[PDB]
């Protein structure tokens, strides 16, 4: 039939693209990195360059660090011994300190000080990225719209292991790191406060998780459906709207009795991903703090 | 009324069915004969909906809930008020949403562009018809098919979800999950880099192409280039869908114990299941 | 209760929310029109945002949205009923007169730039270390119109230098001169290139570019809209 334009039928390469100067400082820019003609089918095929300050350098350390203190606990709980630790990987968990200890740091290395230690990282490695985000679009003199989007997702991670604890008294209450233990705590956690779909910030933050993907299945095929008119180049189409947009928007307009623009798209998109989290996050920090069954808070409202 | 550039694309032609016989709009809204179908389908589905209703006492939005045939029935029909208004109204529902995709179809070939559309909303309403039709279907009886209520059917997915333990065990619904979240994810950040290009810094000149494909290998070593975010975006958000209909055809067919159990498999390998030490040991 | 308190604010911030999103995306298109070109009684419950101004890279100029529309070229359609709501009739060649699903905007008729201040997109030919990576080169294969007959041959690909990918395959027709195809209107085979959108007969009617090493906004959405509208008009010779 015809080509529907999911990988490319042709791939062309040029000289590496070092990229947009502006404000940056190059010192801190690496080289290009390797081309992958296999990433090349679906996008770009250039690896790199990619920045590297003091800030980055910090997160990647402490990011790494966070995930090492992970790694050695689960090597102890295997024996030092490879082959189980393969075995069990799923299975290990470096868990956070007991009730009893409170939202002290007494707690023992092996029963809650590492889970400590591990979030120490990782906090300092979430929050310096976040850093980066925002001074990265800074240097390029660009809008500050992920850092902010990001602050989101920072907003529901900070509610479970750091907010919600401290509010709730102990550190206990965090989510413990481990593949199939987080997954438990996630299942405890409903059954706790009585049913979380009976939580009306989660049931919201579900309609935007469903939302996001009809969403991007809408968006991407959209732009895939017009790109034969140059679709993709939506800021050309934001700046001198072409047919390719006109034609996207009575697509919809046709379909559904609205439509949106070619910018206006990308605000419905990163609000209706941004609200996954920030729904969510609320849903969260309520629970246990305010609410303690939703099952019986939604019998009194 | 019609958007400032419409007129010129409002032109003949683009029907599966019918040739002119639908070639016209109300307001906004194309017809074609997949509308005209889309309107009786809907039409019929939400009036016996209400029917339903009127045979369980109520009409409160928040209490209606039409219930599928019970498992006595089989995959056979059943009464009205006992499963079979569920039974016809899933029909409707059916025959609305593939109308709505055929419908699309004929927009984009009046728009003459691609299909892609309704092809990813197609997989929309095959996750739909796994859940009331092929997974019903292959377990023996309409039963097993979520209820059409706002607060009941989120009762089905907690007591069809618990059946088998805690279903984040479900190693297909564990992948489904996954691009559901990248998806979010993506798509925050689809929309802010576009939108920190077209609205930078007060007073500054838009950005280009060129500061966005900077400002993601500054950030992360990776640009996935425009094509490539919006092929993306839909691959993720498709993927999402195809493993969720995937985890539950396979729930109470070919697995239907506690999910829990199935990664027993992995553990009991033979050249280190009986190696002590570690959590299984 | 706070969880109360919570949800209820949540729902007014939404409804706010949503009230700025469909305003915001009024920018364009709108205030609506009646099929006469006059503006419509009924313009909907949301208002027409407060213009915002975007500042062109490398000093093209402003848009201001909302602002004045208007389609800036002559519409060669006509009504087919008495009433409204139904289609409009090409008054002539439909994708001659740029119509239908041969329609194009009346963008600008200038180059668009990359970041750097160069053309963005550029013949292969004229982007110094620029070459095939990977894939059937087609540069030099016959290309095939819908109706089975060969309507040129592939002289070069013309590539978007920022995206480092294909955009249109450049065209050499029968009596010499070429033309553009967009990369997603044709198929590379490995012994052609088949366009299914046109005849043979109709690629010398594909809009030309006025400067042969650049391509125009408004040349491309002429050289794409006449393409495109070849699905639903070129189908008699398919
Ligand atoms: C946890 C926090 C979560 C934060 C989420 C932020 C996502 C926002 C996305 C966004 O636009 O970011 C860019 C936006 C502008 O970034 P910029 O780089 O400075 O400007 C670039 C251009 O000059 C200007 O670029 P611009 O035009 O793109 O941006 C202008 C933007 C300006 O953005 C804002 O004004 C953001 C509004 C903050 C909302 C915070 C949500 C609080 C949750 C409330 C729920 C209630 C629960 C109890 O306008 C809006 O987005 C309008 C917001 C609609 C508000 C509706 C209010 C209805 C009230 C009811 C009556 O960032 C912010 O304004 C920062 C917000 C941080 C707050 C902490
Ligand atoms: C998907 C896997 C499970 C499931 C699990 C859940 C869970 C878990 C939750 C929901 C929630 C919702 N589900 Mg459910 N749900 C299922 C199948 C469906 C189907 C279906 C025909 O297949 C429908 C129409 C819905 C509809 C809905 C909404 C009532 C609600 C918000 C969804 C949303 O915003 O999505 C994204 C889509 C959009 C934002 C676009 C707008 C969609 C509008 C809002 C849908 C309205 C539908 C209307 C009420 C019903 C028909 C109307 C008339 C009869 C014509 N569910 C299957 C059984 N669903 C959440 C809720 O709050 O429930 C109370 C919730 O927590
Ligand atoms: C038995 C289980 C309970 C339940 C218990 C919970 C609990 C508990 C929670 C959710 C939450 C959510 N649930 Mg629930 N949930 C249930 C049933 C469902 C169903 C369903 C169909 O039945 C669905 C669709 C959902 C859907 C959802 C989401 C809307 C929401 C998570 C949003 C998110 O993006 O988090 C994923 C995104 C994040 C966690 C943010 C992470 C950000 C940080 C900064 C990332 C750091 C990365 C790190 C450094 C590692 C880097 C590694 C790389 C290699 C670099 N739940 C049942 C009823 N659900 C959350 C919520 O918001 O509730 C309101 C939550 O806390
Ligand atoms: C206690 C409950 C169990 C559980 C039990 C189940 C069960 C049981 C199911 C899921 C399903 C899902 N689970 Mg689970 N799940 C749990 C916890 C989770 C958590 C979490 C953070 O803990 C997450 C993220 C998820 C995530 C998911 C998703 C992968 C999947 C739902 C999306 C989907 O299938 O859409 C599919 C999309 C649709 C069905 C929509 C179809 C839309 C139709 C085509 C159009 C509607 C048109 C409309 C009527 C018109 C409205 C009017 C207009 C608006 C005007 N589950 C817990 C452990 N989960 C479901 C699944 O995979 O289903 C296939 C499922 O059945
Ligand atoms: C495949 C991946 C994702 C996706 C994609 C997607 N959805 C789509 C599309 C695409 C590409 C469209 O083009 C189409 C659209 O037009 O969007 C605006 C659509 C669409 N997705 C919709 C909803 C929707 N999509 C969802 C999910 C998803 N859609 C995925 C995440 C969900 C959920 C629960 O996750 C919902 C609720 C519709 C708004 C719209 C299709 C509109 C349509 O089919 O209209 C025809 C029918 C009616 C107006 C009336 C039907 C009335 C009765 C006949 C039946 C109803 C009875 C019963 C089934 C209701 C049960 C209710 C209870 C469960 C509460
Ligand atoms: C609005 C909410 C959604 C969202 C948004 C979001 N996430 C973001 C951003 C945004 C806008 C960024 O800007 C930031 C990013 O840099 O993306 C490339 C990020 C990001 N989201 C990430 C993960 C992530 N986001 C998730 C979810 C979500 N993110 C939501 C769906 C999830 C889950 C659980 O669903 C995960 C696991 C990181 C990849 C990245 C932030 C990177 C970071 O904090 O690094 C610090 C630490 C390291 C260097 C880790 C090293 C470990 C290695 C040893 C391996
Ligand atoms: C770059 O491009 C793009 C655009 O443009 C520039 C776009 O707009 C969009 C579209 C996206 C938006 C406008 C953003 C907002 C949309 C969502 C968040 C998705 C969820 C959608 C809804 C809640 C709306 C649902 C509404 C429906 C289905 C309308 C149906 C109802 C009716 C009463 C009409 C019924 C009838 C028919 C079949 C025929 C007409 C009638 C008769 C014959 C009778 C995208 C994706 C895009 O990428
Ligand atoms: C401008 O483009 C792009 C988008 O658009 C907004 C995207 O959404 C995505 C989609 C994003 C994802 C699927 C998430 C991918 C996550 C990561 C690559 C990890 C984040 C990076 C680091 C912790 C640092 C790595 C540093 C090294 C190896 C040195 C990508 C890739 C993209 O490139
Ligand atoms: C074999 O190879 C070697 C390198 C050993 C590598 C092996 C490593 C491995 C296998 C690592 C595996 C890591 C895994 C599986 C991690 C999984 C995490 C999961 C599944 C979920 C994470 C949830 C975590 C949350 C919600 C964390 C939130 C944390 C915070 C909000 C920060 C809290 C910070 C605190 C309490 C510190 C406060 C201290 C001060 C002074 C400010
Ligand atoms: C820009 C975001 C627009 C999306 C609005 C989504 C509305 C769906 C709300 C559904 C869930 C309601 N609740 C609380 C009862 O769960
Ligand atoms: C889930 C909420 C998302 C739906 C937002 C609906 C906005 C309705 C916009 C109608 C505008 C109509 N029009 C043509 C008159 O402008
Ligand atoms: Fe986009």
């Amino acid at each position: 039939a015809e080509y529907q334009n999911i990988f490319s039928q042709v791939q062309v390469r040029g000289p590496a693209d070092l990229g947009m100067t502006e404000d940056v400082n190059l010192a801190n820019r690496s080289g290009v990195g390797p081309f992958s003609t296999l990433l090349g089918w679906f996008g770009n095929a250039q690896l790199g360059p990619i920045y590297l300050g003091s800030l980055g350098v910090l997160s990647l350390f402490s990011g790494l660090m966070w995930f090492f203190t992970i790694g050695i606990w689960f090597w102890y709980q295997a024996g030092w011994n490879p082959a189980v630790f393969l075995r069990d990987l799923f299975f290990f968990s470096l868990e956070p300190p007991a009730p009893e200890y409170g939202l002290s740091f007494a707690a023992p290395l092996k029963e809650g000080g590492l889970w400590l230690i591990a979030s120490f990282f990782m906090f300092v490695a979430v929050w310096s990225w976040w850093g980066r985000t925002y001074l990265r679009a800074q240097a390029l003199g660009m809008g500050k719209h992920t850092a902010w989007a990001f602050l989101s997702a920072i907003w529901l991670w900070m509610v479970l292991g750091f907010i919600r604890p401290i509010l709730m008294g102990s550190w206990s209450e965090a989510v413990p790191y481990g593949i199939f233990s987080h997954l438990d705590w996630t299942n405890n956690f409903s059954l706790v406060h009585g049913n979380l779909f009976y939580n009306p910030f989660h049931g919201l933050s579900i309609a935007f998780l469903y939302g996001s993907a009809l969403l991007f299945a809408m968006h991407g095929a959209t732009i895939l459906a017009v790109s034969r008119f140059g679709g993709e180049c939506e800021l050309e189409q934001i700046a001198d709207r072409g047919t390719a947009a006109e034609r996207a928007a009575l697509f919809w307009r046709w379909t559904m009795g609205f439509n949106a623009t070619m910018e206006g798209i990308h605000r419905w998109a990163i609000w209706m991903a941004v609200l996954v989290t920030l729904t969510g996050g609320i849903g969260i920090l309520l629970s246990g703090t305010v609410v303690d069954n939703w099952y019986v808070w939604g019998q009194n409202h | 009324a019609l958007l400032s550039f419409e007129r010129k694309y409002r032109v003949p032609g683009g029907t599966l069915v019918g040739g002119n016989l639908f070639d016209f709009w109300v307001g906004p809204f194309y017809v074609g004969f997949f509308g005209v179908a889309t309107f009786f389908f809907a039409a019929l589905g939400i009036i016996l909906i209400a029917w339903s209703a009127v045979l369980q006492g109520t009409w409160n939005p928040q209490l209606i809930s039409v219930y599928p045939p019970a498992l006595e029935y089989g995959l056979g029909g059943a009464p009205l008020a006992k499963g079979g208004l569920w039974q016809i109204i899933t029909i409707c529902a059916t025959g609305a949403f593939v109308s709505w995709a055929l419908r699309e179809v004929e927009i984009c070939r009046k728009l003459g562009i691609g299909y892609h559309i309704p092809f990813a909303f197609a997989f929309a309403i095959l996750a739909y018809l796994t859940l009331v039709l092929f997974r019903p279907v292959m377990m023996g009886a309409w039963g097993y098919a979520f209820p059409y209520g706002i607060w009941t059917h989120l009762d089905w997915v907690s007591n069809t979800g618990y059946t088998y333990g805690n279903f984040h065990y479900n190693p297909a619904h564990m992948i489904a999950i996954s691009f559901f979240f990248t998806n979010a994810l993506a798509l925050a950040l689809h929309g802010a880099l576009v939108l920190s290009a077209a609205n930078p810094e007060k007073g500054k000149e838009m950005r280009t192409p060129d500061h966005e494909n900077t400002f993601f290998r500054d950030l992360v070593g990776y640009s996935i280039g425009t094509l490539g975010i919006h092929r993306l975006g839909l691959l993720l958000s498709l993927s999402a869908v195809f493993f969720s209909a995937l985890c539950m055809i396979i729930t109470g067919t070919i697995w239907f114990d506690q999910w829990v159990d199935w990664w027993q498999w992995w553990v009991k390998l033979p050249w280190w299941a009986n190696i002590p030490g570690g959590i299984n040991g | 209760d706070l969880a109360s308190l919570a949800i209820y604010s949540f729902w007014i911030f939404l409804a706010g929310l949503i009230y700025y999103l469909q305003t915001e995306n009024m920018r364009e298109g709108y205030p609506l029109e009646n099929e006469d070109g006059t503006p419509a009684a009924n313009q909907g419950p949301f208002p027409l945002p407060k213009p915002k101004t975007f500042i062109l890279p490398h000093g093209r100029g402003t848009l201001t949205v909302p602002g004045p529309e208007s389609e800036d070229r002559p519409i060669a359609l006509a009504r087919t009923a008495v009433s409204e709501g139904f289609p409009h009739a090409p008054t002539g060649d439909p994708m001659k007169d740029g119509v239908g699903p041969a329609s194009w905007v009346a963008r600008r008729d200038l180059p668009e730039l990359d970041g750097h201040g160069h053309n963005k997109i550029k013949p292969m030919k004229a982007a110094a270390g620029f070459h095939v990576s990977a894939g059937k080169n087609p540069i030099g294969l016959p290309v095939r119109g819908c109706d089975l007959e060969i309507a040129g041959k592939v002289v070069d690909i013309w590539v978007d230098i920022p995206e480092q990918m294909a955009r249109f395959l450049e065209v050499e027709l029968k009596d010499g001169s070429t033309r553009l195809l967009p990369m997603q209107m044709v198929k590379v085979q490995s012994n052609r290139v088949h366009v299914n959108a046109l005849s043979s007969d109709l690629f010398a009617g594909i809009p030309t570019i006025k400067s042969p090493t650049e391509v125009t906004l408004l040349e491309e959405d002429k050289i794409c809209g006449y393409v495109a509208g070849g699905l639903m008009y070129a189908a008699p010779k398919r």
